[PDB]
């Protein structure tokens, strides 16, 4: 239903329409409101009387309940713990309050439940944000990796803001470290999982020296398939000129690029 | 022919039934709480029945 935790709680300890908001019975009943008046002058007897006696007298409410479910909902919808889990922590909360009680106590339980309510907007917002922790394991690779290359250096940092461009505008897309490597999964529960270790190994001898030769395949086949995936990821990237032209890797980017192209452009174009 | 001078006697059988006597004005059910009973409900005022 509704993600903020307040909301997706409230509509489960709540009635409807009664005096917990006063000022809209207290409208209702004598003839404020403008949407059907005359609705209360004419009930019977008993419920008239018994509005009128709630509404002159207002019955206290014991809102525990409300804020320990509310907590519970959000540690719910933020993986906190399972839905199963979440039907016992909530009468485990309950008594841990019921045994400890005091208005100090309701005090930090109010300030809980906003903090939980901002803790489950901001991960959501994080989560389709980008997803930094892919930016950290990207920076510890790339670290890992040099960052001088002897036969060319202007294509092979301009990759690299290129990937790193790559992995910051596209979220839901992850980098890690699994054995001692890293990797690069464009989606979770995707394919086209890219060896990023094995790949700019097998790319660091063919960045400067390769534009003399890309009109030759006599070394072509030096790029292993899974570096060629790596390349086709990084085509809508890296546009034209970031890596110089007559290039080998620089051919093949624009080879990909000018196909992706078209691909999307027809396709948003459809009928 | 020679029937005989006959005197007549009624009765009727209403078995398995309670006899009711709704606190209503006009003694229909028109609602579980009757009308009556709300008249009488936040009066405050004990009454003596017989």
């Amino acid at each position: 239903t509704d993600p903020a935790v307040r909301a997706a709680l409230q509509s489960q300890p709540s009635g409807l329409n009664s005096t917990d908001d006063w000022r809209q019975v207290m409208d209702r009943i004598m003839s404020l409101t403008a949407r059907n008046p005359d609705a209360f002058r004419q009930q019977p007897q008993a419920n008239r009387l018994s509005a009128i006696l709630e509404a002159v007298v207002p019955a206290r409410a014991n809102p525990t309940h409300e804020k320990v479910l509310a907590i519970v909902n959000a540690l719910a919808e933020n993986r906190a713990i399972r839905p199963d889990e979440a039907g016992l922590v909530y009468d485990a909360l309950l008594q841990r309050v019921a045994r400890y009680n005091s208005g100090n106590v309701q005090t930090n339980l109010d300030r809980l439940v906003g903090d939980v309510r901002e803790a489950v907007a901001q991960r959501e917002r994080a989560q389709q944000q980008g997803n930094l922790g892919s930016m950290v394991a990207l920076n510890a690779f790339l670290s890992t990796q040099p960052a001088n290359v002897p036969r060319g250096q202007e294509d092979y940092t301009n990759f690299v803001s290129a990937l790193r461009l790559m992995v910051t505008e596209t979220p839901q897309s992850e980098v890690y470290q699994s054995g001692p490597d890293y990797f690069f999964q464009t989606s979770r529960q995707g394919l086209q999982t890219v060896n990023l270790s094995q790949a700019f190994k097998n790319l660091q001898g063919l960045w400067g020296v390769r534009a003399p030769t890309g009109d030759r395949a006599t070394v072509s086949s030096l790029l292993t398939p899974n570096s060629r995936l790596l390349l086709l990821l990084i085509a809508p990237f890296t546009d034209s000129g970031s890596v110089s032209r007559d290039t080998y890797l620089g051919h093949l980017l624009t080879l990909y690029r000018e196909a992706i192209g078209q691909a999307h452009v027809d396709e948003h174009t459809f009928q | 022919k020679t029937a005989v001078d006959s005197i007549t006697q009624k009765k009727f059988l209403c078995d398995r039934t309670l006899w009711r006597i709704p606190f209503s004005s006009n003694f229909m059910s028109m609602g579980a709480l009757t009308d009556l009973g709300q008249n009488l409900l936040y009066a405050n005022s004990a009454h003596a029945l017989d």
